[PDB]
């Protein structure tokens, strides 16, 4: 199905990242984060039978975590936190970290917490299990410039290297 | 044999350890042809030095038991070392 | 403790690296080992600063937060030509081109 075809490319993705630390326990997490700065975060397998992925983020009182939901589909944040509508869908997960993180960084939500209830994730850096590959260093550092990579003055072999990952974290 | 040199296209010469340009697939099988010399002749001082550093940074963080920092990279050398970085296979 | 250099001279970068408690005849201990001269035929320099041979590294100022692998600091090297030290010259690396439009 183009469904099971989706999410065997969002796994792909999540192995291109850097930051996917697969078999990781909630204590694990907790010891990797606790000396870094907030809004760290990494992203792990849940250990909970009905989710496969769980965010793991430092915030100012200590590692925090938080699940995420995939169903049919669409990946969102752990819907028992705020109601649906107010989590956006996503039929990739970097891509839903991704807009989490520029959410962050475009200043649009800061560490303090809102006040109507609305959803509150501080991301700022991820945390690698290993230094990616040159490669993809300068992968996201020309997504950091444009999104436009089918006019850059590239081959076209590179050009393809770079629309296989095009988040900006 | 403990350090190899490499060489940019406009002349300039970088000494690094072997053990960190073996990063490099390519230049990993030319060593592991030809003298401990690769010439570049098509990959400038500015691109190769920040390859040189990639080359350290890589070796120094393959495990996770320090935090890894940022690799900075400006937005100006990015395509050149892109490709660079793919001719290398590092 | 670690510190990551490049030690720089003409259009010669060598990548190394030391810790925080060495000293700067060790780095030229380092640069014989590569370059095949003697520590008295070696001047190293922190920008324009003649470094002193008992010193370490850190008392000159290299230290982990600024000398780091991804951005090494750079020492400065010049030798003796027959009676007379050299003046330190270091090549600069090329200069980019400019951005494509698209990312700028
Ligand atoms: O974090 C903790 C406490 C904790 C911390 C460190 C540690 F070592 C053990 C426990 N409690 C989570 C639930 C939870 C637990 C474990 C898990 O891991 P999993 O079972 O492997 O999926 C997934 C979720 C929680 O109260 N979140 C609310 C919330 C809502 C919004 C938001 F932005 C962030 C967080």
């Amino acid at each position: 199905s183009m469904q099971a075809a989706r999410l065997a490319k969002a796994l792909r993705e999540l192995g291109q990242t850097g930051w996917y630390w697969g078999s990781m326990t909630v204590n694990e997490a907790k010891e990797k984060l606790k000396e870094a700065p907030e809004g760290t975060f990494l992203i792990r397998d849940s250990s909970h039978s009905d989710y496969l992925l769980t965010i793991s983020v430092k915030t100012s009182a200590g590692p925090t975590n938080l699940r995420i939901e995939y169903q049919d589909g669409k990946f969102r944040l752990d819907s028992i936190i705020c109601v649906k509508s107010k989590l956006k869908q996503f039929d990739s997960v970097v891509h839903l970290i991704d807009y989490y993180v520029q959410m962050c960084k475009d200043k649009r939500t800061g560490p303090e917490a809102p006040r109507n209830g609305t959803v509150h994730l501080y991301l700022t850096k991820p945390l690698y299990t290993s230094a990616p590959s040159l490669q993809h260093l300068c992968r996201l550092t020309i997504n950091k410039c444009t999104g436009a990579i089918w006019g850059l003055p590239l081959p076209t072999r590179l050009k393809d290297y770079l629309e296989e990952y095009k988040f900006q974290v | 044999m403990m350090y190899v040199k490499l060489i940019s296209s406009d002349g300039h010469e970088f000494i690094v350890k072997r053990e960190h340009a073996l990063t490099s697939g390519t230049i990993k099988a030319m060593l592991s042809q030809f003298t401990n010399e690769v010439n570049f002749r098509e990959i400038p001082s500015h691109v190769l030095s920040k390859v040189c550093m990639y080359f350290t940074y890589k070796v120094r963080y393959t495990n996770s038991s320090t935090e890894i920092p940022e690799f900075p990279i400006a937005p100006e050398i990015a395509l050149e070392l892109l490709m660079a970085a793919n001719f290398l296979d590092c | 403790m670690d510190v990551f250099l490049m030690i720089r001279r003409h259009k010669t970068t060598i990548f190394t690296d030391a810790k925080e408690s060495s000293t700067v005849f060790e780095l030229k201990r380092i640069v014989e080992g590569i370059l095949k001269r003697p520590p008295d035929e070696q001047r190293l320099y922190k920008d324009d600063q003649l470094l002193d041979d008992g010193k370490t590294l850190g008392e000159c100022g290299f230290t982990s937060q600024t000398a780091r692998p991804q951005a090494p600091a750079t020492v400065g090297l010049a030798f003796r030509a027959d009676d007379t030290f050299e003046a330190l010259c270091i090549e600069p690396f090329s200069s980019p081109p400019e951005l494509p439009d698209v990312m700028k």
